[PDB]
């Protein structure tokens, strides 16, 4: 069972304790990301002029 | 000592003191206070 108090800034559970865990924000930009086909569904006479 | 400092100032309740011989009076004080913390701190005390 596992207990996180972000007011004393410790977390526990089992036989572990972490206090005063500090995270920073990473860049987060990952390179080759998806690169989704765009099209749209339009009308298209057969004949046209 | 606790029961002294109670009787010299009655305006101290029973959530204002912590144990001073240990770093146990960190977590009462982030609790009572909500963790926000205090604003002054006149320290006294050594190493950790």
């Amino acid at each position: 069972d596992v207990v996180v108090s972000r007011w004393l800034r410790v977390t526990v559970a089992g036989g572990v304790h972490i206090s005063g865990l500090h995270t920073e924000s990473a860049p987060r930009r990952q390179q080759e990301q998806q690169v989704p086909i765009l099209e749209k569904f339009c009308f298209t006479p057969h004949t046209e002029e | 000592k606790r029961a002294y400092l109670q009787a010299r100032f009655p305006q101290l309740d029973s959530t204002s003191f912590a144990n001073s011989r240990d770093t146990s009076f960190e977590q009462h004080v982030l609790w009572h206070t909500g963790g926000k913390g205090v604003d002054l701190v006149l320290n006294s005390l050594a190493e950790e």
